[PDB]
This record gives structure tokens, C-alpha cells and sequence, in this order.
């Protein structure tokens, strides 16, 4: 059993350099390369004592790739994986995915046939990228379309940071949203979903972190991103692996939309007054405002939920703890899937990475669940391009760069498929 | 990687061109005689996007220095940092364009045209990958406005997928020091307009209305007001020499600032402007910097943008900070005065910030805003232009060098289209 | 004062790209004004079937315009749509045929017949220009030394070109070989769709000037005979290298008087006219002293059905529009 | 949390002003310099509610001065605590008003009101959440109750919900340092009785009348006066910059003291008041304070509220103490004195009490009461106002600046109405 990913942009970067300073302290990897059936999975044997990432971070703009030759973690990663570009994607969906896209997945996509080769129990793939950008929405699209008509049958595990409802990075990223999900609609199995002010205001109430970074949030995520793949790495009562992303989650094969949160979220000088247990971190994510993007689950009905446990936790007091939730009338779960519930658990408790925001904790739970709830921000997303697209705002760059009018139609089109298909479903 | 051809045309592009050439020196640790003595290493990550490799560790910047002038080549060469340069780059002419567009344009400019076409050549096939070109230049004159004016139109020609960006300082009524400024200026938004994707609309009056109220200089010269706009210079291409949490090259800038390919006149600005009696009395935090930042008589142009709404804007911020009040400021910024920012737009701000700040100060940004409040400035410049046209005045020394009158009419054409442009937008 | 410019669409056959994927005929005709595309009808003057030969589209469509253009006032039409759907076949064809020939020849016949027609004393002189926006520059065909062209404005702030190889020409054969010389030196590139893929806008100007020896009465008819190219996808054509940047500069274009026809059919303030180049060419045709003819053509296959629907609701836009004649 | 927004106009508002940040900056522990030399750590837990934080851990004050006058500005800056303010916010015009109403409110202010309330919305949009403004004015000259009781006009507008305090001293007939007095008394009036939801009524006699008796001052200056008044100031707002026993916020004591919302004019009082040479022979037990508190002659007013009925009174003492016997003396000072209290409200008194006493004193209160007493001021202002009026005398100086005479009399219609409203309640 092994799994490779591919991080994409400098919010893919940003959370590859966190999330493997976690994998490597979790196995005991120093970070100068060296220290066991446990990192087989994402870490490879190089030899005899010395150990390589299953990563390739490709970026089309260099000053993250060098950053990261130059960091710290020089060598973890290998220098050949660390991937650059000669000129950035600039915000476009068209920039990275035809002109400097082209000129740069053909030593992409046949590295990733020979780091499979060596591989022989590749079980899917996993990116992080966000469509805010240029090279997160164009280059993505065009690599992910690349290795689903060679591979197809094998599993996609999106994660994407969509824009806030009033919180926002750039100007354009309903275009370069709207464009690229043209594309992931179909050929994407699932993808999880991250906001930006939602994981702000998660580190502002219960983390008490007034001035935090983007250092700070690239952490829990990677809390996140490593606790549910977890069960394939150590052992637990409930083993679970990525294929059960697909068939508990994804109830039609367009709808493909799960959320994402995590708890329990304390500090240090909190985490020893604070009782730790099942019951009171079942009600934390469950609590609307402890998610990671701003949308109200009371409007929706949740399709599905899927729950995976860390560390001590018995399966007693767990599963009262959700049969409380079954008859909280707080919620309301669609007629279409009554027992959308799917537990996990594993043995190996959640770490603590040295002078980390977040504070040891003997478990915790990630919850993804998809819902019909997240129709609202894709009518909040498709309402803002109308206003736009009838002055034909910011066009003229995009149809420089080759494209024309007829596919903005299609993109429009396409999303407004979706919402009634949601409007739909959510009977 | 992405290198910068740097062009400096004109007596004052010269002048911010050589302040542009020294500030930046100082933040990479760059002696004047071309020698490395700073501490970072980072410096050296991004040394070449600006200058070239040579022997003894010595880096010569990417300039080319160009006037019909030989008089300034002297006294930017006799500077702090006018050693650095290339003696080959001073490339020059003899006779002064004596504000004089047609002059710089047709006879004294084409004579040295093709003397400079392969300089820039030099510098362009020299590299690894050219980016765009960082220009200055004035509107008023004639070597700034005709010969500057006329390259741009050979890089065009030569590079069309580069980027063109300009930083050039235009004229305005109460500070007026030369005759000809309206037929010069109009003449050369006529070629700004249509070929370059990216310019900077300075005010000269407003770089002494800024040094009053915040910086209170009792003294002040040219080379205060070179500081303060060669500052905005370094926050543009800040994103690139240094590391960076959210990296936004000029071409990442473009796409976001520029929605129509006509509209592409910004406004800059820079904070933080606090005098040294003052500087105790201040707080470096955020909420401090971007009520400065938006702040309607910060900015160093001078139309007042609540007399209009804000097409779209920009913010490249400098140093270790925290994203979430940074955020949040654009959020309040906008929402509280709606009136002042389009609604056919959802989020007009652009975000960006480095790790690496200015050498002295540990909290800065860029203002970088284009608004439709500009069309002030090209209505007064338009109404002089119309005023001493429409009885022919000062055309008969443009006629020696064989410019006809109907070009003065066609950018006439351009330049009530570009302010009804700006008008349609309001 | 105002005359609405006639929209008329035309439907090609098959060609074999097309039927040997397997597409199904979708272009469902309803008389002569109105067409039906997946059960929506789209109205338009007149609409083109498959079977109307290349004699009938001319007498129907650019038959009057030889009449108005010629009275004096200007006269402009060109054609919109996308790639392989038959734009060039229409204005081109194969000039040396009889049948086969497009609609640029049968313009130049008919003016020549209409002036053997006419009595001796009005005096002719027509000269002709032809050039093409490639790669944004504007390069002349009839020389090739010169690759890049102004637009200067003339006495009533109307722009048009200056420099260009202005032929004075005298018999209609003539005209014929300039054409021919012309076409041979077009950059015409090969892709998927069309291996006879015009990369670029082709304008053909024949400034029709006309006086009377007893009236002394000057008349002058600027008529605008343009071929554009074919807004596809990259997706569809598999583009690469160089004809990526062919690419470019002909979807600024077809942008560019895309926001010209909204802005026109919404009624903006402004008009922005100064976006392309190529749509400071077409200012007097859609807002000047002209009568223009749009005619845009489509396949009939479910392949491209989507940039069809852009093609006609885009033709619906055209309709609204009036010109200040 | 609750921030005060000061605001010092006038002449005598920037005395007492700047008297007012001197001694609650020994209160807090803060140098002249700014930086932090105290002993105890909560004056840091309310260090904000007046200051602002800034680099090197210093703290600059929350006041905007305003005069249109510069030498008023020459001597507060060159003071002992002239350092700590802020330069920017030192605005001021250069021509001074010279005890006219009309300049400093529609001419002379108007060109200055523009600038000043873009200082105070960087200092209310500055802080967490905004409370109120803590002003400081006189009722007599121009520049204090001209453009002084514009800016509350103008604060009413922008800020309709919070708060409007104001400590104005105000003149009289036994003391009267300007001939224009009543002129400008009775303007000043109709804007404090409309907008302010209190305000505290200092008469200048009696801060003379109060240094002979109980201080015994032999050489009296104004220095002395601005102490005894700047600690009532201290006592008002000691709730919310230190804990206590029973805290009473400023719109605490405004539902007490404003029973209806035209009667909000105060008469303030503090004790203990002795001199060095009766201090040994004084106890600073609660029930020789409360005699004191409520004496008729202990007040900085002359109107003897024996002649009238108090209509609600609040006494905000300090220090450690016992709350037994600080109830008990209420009971018994209301009760035996029942013909001096209104006879239709149970309870006219309202305590407070903090834990942190002023340094130098164990023991100490502010007296706040809302009496009818008061009138016999707005009495002798409103005779001394209709004396000059009914001949016109002193008026075309205000109508040179556009001012009506209409005005006046419908600022004499508010004298009479307020003084009738005062009647009505005895
Ligand atoms: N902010 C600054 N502005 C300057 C400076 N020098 C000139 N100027 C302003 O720019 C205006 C015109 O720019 P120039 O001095 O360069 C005239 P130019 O050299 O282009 O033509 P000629 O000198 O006649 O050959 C000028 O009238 C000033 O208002 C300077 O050093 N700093
Ligand atoms: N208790 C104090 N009273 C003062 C002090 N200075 C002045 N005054 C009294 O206040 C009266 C008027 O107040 P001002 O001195 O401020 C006159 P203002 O500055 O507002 O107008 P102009 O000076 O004409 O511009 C004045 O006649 C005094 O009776 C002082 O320092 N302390
Ligand atoms: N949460 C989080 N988001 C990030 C981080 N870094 C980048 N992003 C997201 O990335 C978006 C910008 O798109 P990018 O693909 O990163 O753009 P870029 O890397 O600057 O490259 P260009 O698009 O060419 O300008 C922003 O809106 C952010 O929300 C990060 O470290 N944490
Ligand atoms: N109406 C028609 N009837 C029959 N054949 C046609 C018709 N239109 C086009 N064709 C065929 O298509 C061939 C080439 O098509 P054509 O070059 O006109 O495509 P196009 O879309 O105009 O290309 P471009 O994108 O360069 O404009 C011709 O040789 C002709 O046989």
C-alpha cells in the first residue's frame, strides 16, 4: 500500500512544506534524510538508511522551488522532484494550462509514470493546489486531465482553498474558478475543500491566535490531510483506506463536493483545563461556525458523513456520541441516505509538531461529509460572474492568451447545471 | 529567471532611474563600486533578475541609459552610484530636443534609434528569460516624450508578449515648469494608451503636496521626491528579488489592475510616510498602515478619488507579518465605503506580501490603484491642449521636422476616447 | 438616416471530418427568417441551407448592397463564425470556376457590369487595396516589403489606412490578378479542422470613386469585403508552436468587436471601438455612413454545437444594431 | 475596551486638558517621556482607555487639540507633559477669533472643521470600541464655544449613540474676565442643551471662592484652579481605569443624574479639600468626607442649592473603605436635609466606589449633583444677555460674519425655556 502526490502553487507548496515536516516527525525522520512497515507508504528506502518522499512539487513560478532547495528540509526532498517553471502562471486559467502549461508536463507526467513504476501498491493520487490562481486553476486541470485518460480506474483526492464570501486574495478568481471547474466537474472523483476567513475564525475563538500566519494554517491542515490517511499507516481497530472516499461519499458521480473540519482545536494553557473525550469533540464539529468554510449546514441536508478517530478512543462511548447527534433535531439529514454514517479509528494518537500553534492531545476526529449545503456559495459564485461577465470584465486578457468567448458559455452553463442538480438532489 | 531590461529615457527618468538603481542597492547589499558587502543570502537568490554576473564578484545593472542631452550622462555618471554602470550603456546624443516631441520623434530620435535597438539587444539575448521592461520617463519634454515614447513602440514591434511597463511622471497645472507640456503629454498617451499594458500615473504636484503634510520637510529637493517614487519601484518587483508567503509577479499585477486593454493608468502610493519628530508617536501595525495606504491625499496624484469609484486596486506588502489582519483590513476598507468602489465588481482589492522588508523599517507596502478618477487629470490636460490648439499655437515649430496637424487632431481623437472610457466605467 | 443591418445565417454540408465521427444534422429550418437549433428558434432576415449554391447566396444577400454602395453611400460585409464553418468557402471559394466561385469575384464582375451598363459620360475610378492583421501587424499582400501599416484618420475623424499599395485599376481582369497574387501570398496554416485554416483577417477595400462630367457631382464609396478567421478551440484543433500565437492576435479580434456588438446592442455610452485594431477598421461600417451585412455561418453538426449557439445568439445581438446612415 | 475620545478646544479646555493627561498620568505611572515607571500592574489593564500603544513600549494620548490660535499651542506643547502628544494631532488655525461666536463657528471654524474631523475619525476607527468624547471648553470667547459646540454638532451627526460629555467652565457676574460673555454664554447653551447628553457646570468665582475658605491659598494661580477641577475629571472615569467594588461607567451615571433629556447641567464637587496646615488635624473617616461633600459652599458653583431641591445627585468615591458606613452616611444626609431633595423620587443618591486611590490620599470622592439651584445662573446669564439685547448693543460684529438676530433671540427663547424647565421641577 503507497500513495504519491503532486502540490501545485504556491498554496500547494506552502502546505507540502508543512505537511511533510509532520509526516517526517511522526516516523522519527530527521530532517537530514535519515532516521517499519509504517513510512512505506509515503517514504521510500533509499539504499540502506536513508529515505525519500514519494513528492513531486511542481510550481511555474521558481521563487518557492529554490526556497525550498535553500530551506531547511534540503535532503528530504529530492533534488530532481523539486520541479520549476521559467515563467509564471500570472493569475490566469489559460496562461498555465496552454502556453506555459504545454511546455511543461511532458517531463511532469512521464516522471510520474516511472515514480509509479517503482511503486506497486499505488492506491490513488492526492494533489493540493487552489483555483484562486493561475497555475493552481490551469495547470492543475491540465495534469489531472492528463493522468485520468492514462490511468482513469485510480482515485483523485482534490484539495482545493476556494475564496471567502467577502474575504478574497485577487480579482479574477471567479474566472479562474469558474473555467477550471469546467474541466474537474467530470474527471475529478472527490474533491475536499478549504476557505480562508473559515480557518481563520477556527485559530481566532478557540486557538485564541489574534496575529497568525499562513504558517499557522498550513499546520491543521496538515493535522487534517495526515489523519485520514492514517489508518493505512499504523495499525487500528477499524482499518480504512482512500477507495472508501469514493463509495460512502460520492452519491452521484457529479456531485462530488464533501466540507471539511477538524477538532478538537486548543491551546496549550486551555488543552490541561479543557476535559478531553468523545461526547464534547462530536459536538465541536458538528457546531456550524467550527468548519472550514463559511456555510450555514442548517440550510442543507447532509448526503453523507464520514468520521475518522485518533489515539484511545473505545467504541463504546463513540458511538453514543453520535446516536445523540441522530436524534439532535438541530441538523436534519436528507431521506435519500438515513445511515450516512461511516466510522473510523486508528491507534496512533494525534503528534505535536515543536513550538506549534495547536497542543498535544490524547485524540481526535476529522469530519467530511458531503451536503447540499454548498449550493448557496456556487450560487454566490455563479451571481458575482453575471455581474462581471456583462461588462466583460477582465476578458480580454484570457482571449489573449488563445481562448474565446464560447467557453466562458460553457463554464456558465456548466455551473448552472450543477445548482440544479443540487436544488434536485436536496428534495 | 525573468529578467528586467531596465531604460532610462529622459533627463528625470534618469534621475528616478539612477534613485531607483541606489535604493535597491541598499536592500540587496550592493556597494557603489559594484562589490557584495550585505549579509543576507538571500540577496544573492535574486541578484540577476535586475543585474548581470561579472569577474571579481562584481555586478553591473541592467540599464541603459538614454538622452539627447550629454550634460546629464555627466552628472549621473560623477554620482554616489554613477560608477556601477556600464560605460557602454551610455549611449547619447549631442543637441537637446528642446521640449520638442516632433524633434525626439522623427529627427533627433531616429538618428540615435537605431544606436540604442542594438544595446537593448545586448541585454535582451544576454539573459536567460526576459520578463518586461522597466522604463522612465516624463511626459513633458521632447526626449523623454518623443524618444521615449518611440522605443516603446520598437520593443512592441520587436517583443510583443513582453511586458511594457512605464513608470512616468506627467504634468499638471499649478506646477507647470515648461510651455509645451499639453501638446507633449497628449501626444504621448496617444502611444502609451494603445502599445504599453501597464503605466503609472505620477503627479508631480502631488510629490510636494505628500512632502507637507505627512513627511513635513522644511527643505526639500529633487532628490527627496526621487525617493519616495523609486520606493514604489521596489514594491512592484519585490515579489520576485525575494521570497514571498503570496509571490504576485508585474505580469500577476497586470491581469488584476488592467480589466479593458485601454485602461491600464494606475495610481501609486507608498506608506509608511511619517516624518522623524513623528515616527515615536506611530504604531507599525496594519490598521495604521492601510487607513494610509487608501487614504484619499496619501496617494502621489492629484485626483481625489471620492469624486469617483475605484476600477481596481492592489497592495504589495513588505515584511514578516500576520495574514489575517492583513485580510481583514481589505475587508472593511471596501464594504464601509461602497460608494467609492464599483459594484459590478465583487472584490476589487489584490493581496500580496513579502518576507523580506526594506533595510530600516520593518513594516511597508505599495499602494497600486487604478481608478476612474484619473480622467481629471485628462480633462485639464485635454482643455489645454484644446485651448492652445484650436488656434494653432506653438504647431509651427512641429511642422519643421515634417509632423502634420492631423496627428495633432488624431491624438486629440484618443484623448477625449480614453476620458469618455474612463466615463463609461463610472 | 438609419437602416438596421441585415443578419442572415447559412448552413454548410457535412464535410468528411464530420460525417466519419458520426455527428447528427441538427440545423432545422423554418421558413426563411427564422431558424431552429435544439428547440429554440433564432430569427433572423433570411437563413442558408445546406443546398443553396454559391450563385443564389449572392443574388439573395450582397445583390442590393452592389446598388447602395454605388448611389454613394459605403458599404461593408464580412463574415463571423468558427473554424471549417464555411466563411472562406463563401467569400473565396475557387475563383477560376464559374460555379464554384465565392462572393469577392461575383462583387467585382457585378460592379464592372454595372458601369457598362451605366452611360459614358460617368466617369470610374476604382483602386483597390488588399492587406491582413497577422500577428498583430497589419501586412500587405500586394508588396511584401512593407509588413506593418498605419490608421490615420481623415477629414471627418473616420480611420482608415494610409501607405497602402492603392492599384489604380482599369479592366475587371485585372482585378482578378491582383486577387490571385494576393490569395498565393496569404499565411494560410494546416490544423485538425480545416486544412484550408485562414489564420487572420483578410480585408479587401475597393474604393469605388465616381464623377459626372455634366452634373460635376462627386461621389465616393468606400466597400469593405472582409474574411476572418475561425474562433476554435484549442482542444478541438490541437494547437502547437507557432500557430498558438495565430491563434492569438485573431481571438483578440473576434473579442474585441464582440464587445462592440454588446455595446452596440446594450447601447452603451462609450462604444469601445479602440480595443483591436481590426475593430477600428469596421467603426464607419456598424457606426458610420454605411449599410452593413453581416452573414454568419455555422456547421450543422452536434460536434460544435456549442460555439454554434454563441454564433447565432451572437447574430441576435446584431440585429438591435443601427447605423447613421 | 470603552476608549474616550479627548478633545481640548479653547484656551482654558487646553489648560485643563493638559492638566487633566498630568495628573492621571502619575495615577497610571506614565513619564513625561512617554515610557512606563510605575509600581502597580493595573494600571496597564486600563492603560488604553485614554492611551494608545505604541513601539518601545510608549504610549501616546488619545487628545486632539484644537485653537485657532498657535501661541495656545507654543505653551502647552513647551510644558512639562507638552512631549507625550501626538504632533499631528496639533491642529490650528493662525487668526484668532477674539471673543466672537459668529468667526468661530461659521467662518473661522468652518476652514478648520474639515480638518479636524478627519484626525478624530482616525482616532475613533483606531480603537477597539469607542465609548464616548471626554471635551473640555468655555462658554465665554469664540474659538471655545464658536467652534467648540460645532464639532459636538457635528459629532451628533456622525455619532448620534454615544456619548457626549463635556466639562465646560462657564462665566458669572462677580468674575467676568471678557465683555462679550453673555453673548457668547447664551449661543453656547442652545447647542449643549440639544445635543450633550451631560455636561458639568463650573463657575470661575467659586474655583476662588473654594481656594480661600478650605485651601487658604495665600498666591493662588490658574495652575491651582486646573488641579481641584482636572480631579473631578479623574473621579468621573476612575470606574473604568481601575476595578472596583461597585463600578459605575459613564452612561452609568447619566441614567442617574439626566432625568429628563434637556436637564443634564451638573455641578461638580471633590473632597477631601485642606490645606498642609490643617491637614494633621483632619481624619480621613467617610463621615467627615460626606459633610463636605454635600456642604453648600464646598461646590465649584456659586448657586446655593439650599434656595432649590436637589433633583439627583452621584458620589463616585475611592480607596479602600467600608461600604457600611458609605451607605449609612447617604441615608442620613438625604433625610435630615428632606426639604433640600425632591420629595417625588425616593432615592436621589448614587454610589460608587473603587479599589486604587489617587496617589498621595488614602481616602477621596467626586460629588456630582443635578440641582434646580442652577437656574440662578441661567438667571443672572439671561438678564445680563437681555440687558445688551434689547438695544442691539455688540451685535453688528456677528453680523459682519452673515449671523442672524433671529438667532439670538431664538437662543434666548432655549434660555428662558431650560430656566422655566428648572421651575417646573421645584
Ligand atoms: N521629482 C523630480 N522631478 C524633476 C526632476 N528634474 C526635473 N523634474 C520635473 O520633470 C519635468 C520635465 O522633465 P525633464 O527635466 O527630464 C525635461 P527633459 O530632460 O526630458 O528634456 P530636455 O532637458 O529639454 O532635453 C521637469 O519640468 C520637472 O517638473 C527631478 O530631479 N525630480
Ligand atoms: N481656571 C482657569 N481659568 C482660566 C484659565 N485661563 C483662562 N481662564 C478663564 O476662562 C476665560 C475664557 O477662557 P479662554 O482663556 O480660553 C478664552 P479663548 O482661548 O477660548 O478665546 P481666544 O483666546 O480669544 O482665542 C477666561 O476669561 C478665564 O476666566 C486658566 O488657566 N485656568
Ligand atoms: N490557506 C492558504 N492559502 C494559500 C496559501 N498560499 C497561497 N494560498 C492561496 O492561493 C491563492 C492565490 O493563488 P496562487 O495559485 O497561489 O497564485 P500564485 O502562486 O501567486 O501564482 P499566480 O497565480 O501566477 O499569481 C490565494 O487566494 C490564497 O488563498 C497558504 O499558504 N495558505
Ligand atoms: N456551403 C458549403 N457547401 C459545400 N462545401 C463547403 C461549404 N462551405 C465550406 N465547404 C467546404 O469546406 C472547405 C474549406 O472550408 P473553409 O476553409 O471555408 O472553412 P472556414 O471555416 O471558412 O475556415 P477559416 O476558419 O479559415 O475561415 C472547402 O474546400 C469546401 O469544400
Amino acid at each position: 500500500r503507497e500513495c504519491i502526490s503532486v502540490h501545485v502553487g504556491q498554496a500547494g507548496v506552502q502546505m507540502g512544506n508543512a505537511c511533510w515536516e509532520l509526516y517526517c516527525l511522526e516516523h522519527g525522520i530527521q530532517p537530514d534524510g535519515q532516521m517499519d512497515d509504517s513510512f512505506t507508504t509515503f517514504f521510500c528506502e533509499t539504499g540502506a538508511g536513508k529515505h525519500v518522499p514519494r513528492a513531486v512539487f511542481v510550481d511555474l513560478e521558481p521563487t518557492v522551488i529554490d526556497e525550498i532547495r535553500n530551506g531547511p528540509y534540503r535532503q528530504l526532498f529530492h533534488p530532481e522532484q523539486l520541479i520549476t517553471g521559467k515563467e509564471d502562471a500570472a493569475n490566469n486559467y489559460a496562461r498555465g494550462h496552454y502556453t506555459i502549461g504545454k511546455e511543461i508536463i511532458d517531463p511532469v507526467l512521464d516522471r510520474i509514470r516511472k515514480l509509479s513504476d517503482q511503486c506497486t501498491g499505488l492506491q490513488g493520487f492526492l494533489v493540493f493546489h487552489s483555483f484562486g490562481g493561475g497555475t493552481g486553476s490551469g495547470f492543475t486541470s491540465l495534469l489531472m486531465e492528463r493522468l485520468s485518460v492514462d490511468y482513469g480506474k485510480k482515485s483523485k483526492l482534490e484539495f482545493s482553498i476556494y475564496p471567502a464570501p467577502q474575504v478574497s486574495t485577487a480579482v479574477v478568481e471567479p474566472y479562474n474558478s469558474i473555467l477550471t471547474t469546467h474541466t474537474t466537474l467530470e474527471h475529478s472523483d472527490c474533491a475536499f475543500m478549504v476557505d480562508n476567513e473559515a480557518i481563520y475564525d477556527i485559530c481566532r475563538r478557540n486557538l485564541d491566535i489574534e496575529r497568525p500566519t499562513y504558517t499557522n494554517l498550513n499546520r491543521l491542515i496538515s493535522q487534517i490531510v495526515s489523519s485520514i490517511t492514517a489508518s493505512l499507516r499504523f495499525d487500528g481497530a477499524l482499518n480504512v483506506d482512500l477507495t472508501e472516499f469514493q463509495t460512502n461519499l460520492v452519491p452521484y458521480p457529479r456531485i462530488h463536493f464533501p466540507l471539511a473540519t477538524y477538532a478538537p482545536v486548543i491551546s496549550a494553557e486551555k488543552a490541561y483545563h479543557e476535559q478531553l473525550s468523545v461526547a464534547e469533540i462530536t459536538n465541536a464539529c458538528f457546531e456550524p461556525a467550527n468548519q472550514m468554510v463559511k456555510c450555514d449546514p442548517r440550510h442543507g441536508k447532509y448526503m453523507a458523513c464520514c468520521l475518522l478517530y485518533r489515539g484511545d478512543v473505545v467504541p463504546k462511548d463513540v458511538n453514543a456520541a453520535i446516536a445523540a447527534i441522530k436524534t439532535k433535531r438541530s441538523i436534519q439529514f436528507v431521506d435519500w441516505c438515513p445511515t450516512g454514517f461511516k466510522v473510523g479509528i486508528n491507534y496512533q494518537p494525534p503528534t505535536v509538531v515543536p513550538g506549534g500553534d495547536l497542543a498535544k492531545v490524547q485524540r481526535a476526529v476529522c469530519m467530511l461529509s458531503n451536503t447540499t449545503a454548498i449550493a448557496e456559495a456556487w450560487a454566490r459564485l455563479d451571481h458575482k460572474f453575471d455581474l462581471m461577465y456583462a461588462k466583460r470584465a477582465f476578458v480580454h486578457w484570457y482571449v489573449g492568451e488563445g481562448m474565446e468567448e464560447g467557453e466562458f458559455s460553457e463554464a456558465r452553463e456548466d455551473m448552472a447545471a450543477l445548482e440544479k442538480d443540487y436544488e434536485e438532489v436536496g428534495i | 529567471m525573468r529578467e528586467i531590461v531596465h531604460i532610462q529615457a529622459g533627463q528625470c527618468g534618469n534621475q528616478i532611474g539612477a534613485k531607483f538603481w541606489e535604493v535597491i542597492s541598499d536592500e540587496h547589499g550592493i556597494d557603489p563600486t559594484g562589490s557584495y558587502h550585505g549579509d543576507s543570502d538571500l540577496q544573492l537568490e535574486r541578484i540577476n533578475v535586475y543585474y548581470n554576473e561579472a569577474a571579481g564578484n562584481k555586478y553591473v545593472p541592467r540599464a541603459i541609459l538614454v538622452d539627447l542631452e550629454p550634460g546629464t550622462m555627466d552628472s549621473v555618471r560623477s554620482g554616489p552610484f554613477g560608477q556601477i554602470f556600464r560605460p557602454d550603456n551610455f549611449v547619447f546624443g549631442q543637441s537637446g530636443a528642446g521640449n520638442n516631441w516632433a524633434k525626439g520623434h522623427y529627427t533627433e530620435g531616429a538618428e540615435l534609434v537605431d544606436s540604442v535597438l542594438d544595446v537593448v539587444r545586448k541585454e535582451s539575448e544576454s539573459c536567460d528569460c526576459l520578463q518586461g521592461f522597466q522604463l522612465t520617463h516624463s511626459l513633458g519634454g521632447g526626449t523623454g516624450s518623443g524618444m521615449g515614447t518611440l522605443l516603446i513602440s520598437k520593443i512592441r514591434e520587436e517583443y510583443p508578449d513582453r511586458i511594457m511597463n512605464t513608470f512616468s511622471v506627467m504634468p499638471s497645472p499649478k506646477v507647470s515648469d515648461t510651455v509645451v507640456e499639453p501638446y507633449n503629454a497628449t501626444l504621448s498617451v496617444h502611444q502609451l494608451v494603445e502599445n504599453t499594458d501597464e503605466t503609472y500615473s505620477i503627479d508631480n504636484e502631488a510629490l510636494y503636496d505628500i512632502c507637507f503634510r505627512t513627511l513635513k520637510l522644511t527643505t526639500p529637493t529633487y532628490g527627496d521626491l526621487n525617493h519616495l517614487v523609486s520606493a514604489t519601484m521596489s514594491g512592484v518587483t519585490t515579489c520576485l528579488r525575494f521570497p514571498g508567503q503570496l509571490n504576485a509577479d508585474l505580469r500577476k499585477l497586470a491581469v488584476n489592475m488592467v480589466p479593458f486593454p485601454r485602461l491600464h493608468f494606475f495610481m501609486p502610493g507608498f506608506a509608511p510616510l511619517t516624518s522623524r519628530g513623528s515616527q515615536q508617536y506611530r504604531a507599525l501595525t496594519v490598521p495604521e498602515l492601510t487607513q494610509q495606504m487608501f487614504d484619499s491625499k496619501n496617494m502621489m496624484a492629484a485626483c481625489d478619488p471620492r469624486h469617483g469609484r475605484y476600477l481596481t486596486v492592489a497592495a504589495i506588502f513588505r515584511g514578516r507579518m500576520s495574514m489575517k489582519e492583513v485580510d481583514e483590513q481589505m475587508l472593511n476598507v471596501q464594504n464601509k465605503n461602497s460608494s467609492y468602489f464599483v459594484e459590478w465588481i465583487p472584490n476589487n482589492v489584490k493581496t500580496a506580501v513579502c518576507d523580506i522588508p526594506p533595510r530600516g523599517l520593518k513594516m511597508s507596502a505599495t499602494f497600486i490603484g487604478n481608478s476612474t478618477a484619473i480622467q481629471e487629470l485628462f480633462k485639464r490636460i485635454s482643455e489645454q491642449f484644446t485651448a492652445m490648439f484650436r488656434r494653432k499655437a506653438f504647431l509651427h515649430w512641429y511642422t519643421g521636422e515634417g509632423m502634420d496637424e492631423m496627428e495633432f487632431t488624431e491624438a486629440e481623437s484618443n484623448m477625449n476616447d480614453l476620458v469618455s472610457e474612463y466615463q463609461q466605467y463610472q | 438616416a438609419e437602416c438596421n443591418i441585415k443578419v442572415m445565417c447559412r448552413f454548410r454540408p457535412l464535410n468528411e471530418s464530420e460525417v466519419n465521427r458520426g455527428d447528427k444534422y441538427i440545423a432545422k429550418f423554418q421558413g426563411e427568417d427564422t431558424v431552429v437549433i435544439a428547440s429554440k428558434p433564432y430569427a433572423f432576415d433570411r437563413v442558408f441551407q445546406s443546398s443553396t449554391s454559391q450563385e443564389q447566396v449572392y443574388n439573395d444577400c450582397a445583390k442590393k448592397i452592389v446598388k447602395d454602395v454605388l448611389e454613394g453611400y459605403n458599404g461593408t460585409i464580412f463574415a463571423y463564425g468558427q473554424t471549417s464553418s464555411g466563411k472562406t468557402h463563401t467569400m473565396e471559394g475557387k475563383l477560376h470556376d464559374p460555379e464554384g466561385m465565392g462572393i469577392i469575384p461575383r462583387i467585382v464582375q457585378d460592379i464592372f457590369n454595372y458601369i457598362y451598363s451605366m452611360d459614358e459620360n460617368l466617369e470610374f475610378h476604382i483602386k483597390v487595396s488588399y492587406f491582413e492583421i497577422y500577428l498583430d501587424k497589419i501586412r500587405d499582400l500586394l508588396d511584401v516589403s512593407k509588413t506593418n501599416l498605419s490608421v490615420h484618420e481623415d477629414k471627418n475623424r473616420v480611420p482608415y489606412v494610409k501607405g497602402c499599395t492603392e492599384r489604380f485599376v482599369c479592366s475587371p481582369d485585372e482585378v482578378m490578378d491582383t486577387i490571385d497574387e494576393g490569395k498565393s501570398n496569404r499565411h494560410v496554416a494546416v490544423t485538425n479542422m480545416n486544412e484550408h485554416s485562414s489564420r487572420s483577417h483578410s480585408i479587401f477595400l475597393i474604393n469605388v470613386k465616381q464623377e459626372n462630367t455634366q452634373t460635376e457631382q462627386k461621389l465616393s464609396g468606400k466597400l469593405y469585403l472582409v474574411d476572418l478567421a475561425g474562433s476554435a478551440k484549442v482542444s478541438k484543433t490541437g494547437a502547437e508552436g507557432a500557430v498558438l500565437d495565430e491563434a492569438k492576435n485573431i481571438n483578440k479580434s473576434l473579442s474585441a468587436l464582440g464587445n462592440v456588438i454588446s455595446a452596440l446592442a446594450e447601447g452603451s455610452t462609450y462604444v469601445p471601438y479602440r480595443d483591436s485594431k481590426m475593430t477600428r477598421i469596421l467603426q464607419d461600417s456598424l457606426g458610420g455612413n454605411c449599410r452593413t451585412t453581416i452573414v454568419i455561418c455555422c456547421s450543422p453538426s452536434s460536434y460544435n454545437e456549442s460555439e454554434t449557439k454563441s454564433t447565432l445568439l451572437f447574430g441576435q445581438r446584431a440585429k438591435t444594431i443601427k447605423n447613421t446612415v
